[PDB]
């Protein structure tokens, strides 16, 4: 004859949610060191020869 | 009497999403760049022909010189 | 000789997912800038500085004692 009972006990706790999106991609690396420069040994070298060829010229 | 209490209720809704990654590694440097091209022989030959050949002919009037 | 309760109440919401995985490795970074060639005006000095470094074997070559 009597009152319906209470509402039952809570459910069960949900699920773990799903892991979080990938992060965004590193940025590209720095730029590369300078090349090296051209040193004076080539301009050097050279003109050593022209003036060995000049003052043969005149010894001639 | 009364009622036996109800069954359990529903499971809860799924967590929430983990956040987000974290950003990723820069890359690494690049590649050193070329080296400086040198001069041709014949550009320097060019540009130090007529110096070199004035220097010689103003030298060699100053030391065949009379006083 | 009462009727049931009624179904429990939504459950907890679950535990927060993981964090996500780090992003990729970025790309590698672009060449250095070239190394610097010779001007014409640079290529004279050294040429007039040659010319002074070894003034004194041309002043041989064109005059020696006796």
């Amino acid at each position: 004859s009597g009152p319906p009972g209470p509402p039952g006990p809570p459910g069960p706790p949900g699920a773990r949610g799903q892991a979080g999106v990938m992060g965004f991609p590193g940025p590209p690396g720095p730029p590369g060191p300078p090349g090296r420069d051209a040193t004076d040994q080539h301009i050097v070298d050279v003109a050593l020869k022209m003036l060995q060829e000049q003052l043969a010229e005149v010894a001639v | 009497g009364s009622g036996p209490p109800g069954p359990p209720g529903p499971p809860g809704p799924p967590g929430a999403r983990g956040q987000a990654g974290v950003m990723g590694f820069p890359g690494p440097p690049g590649p050193p760049g070329p080296p400086g091209k040198e001069a041709s022989e014949q550009r320097i030959r060019e540009l130090c022909g007529g110096m070199i050949s004035e220097q010689i002919a103003q030298l060699a009037a100053h030391l065949r010189k009379p006083l | 000789s009462g009727p049931p309760g009624p179904p429990g109440p939504p459950g907890p919401p679950g535990a927060r997912g993981q964090a996500g995985v780090m992003g990729f490795p970025g790309p590698p970074g672009p060449p250095g800038p070239p190394g610097r060639a010779p001007t014409d005006q640079h290529i004279k000095q050294v040429c007039m500085r040659v010319i002074q470094e070894h003034f004194a074997e041309m002043a041989a070559s064109l005059k020696r004692p006796d």
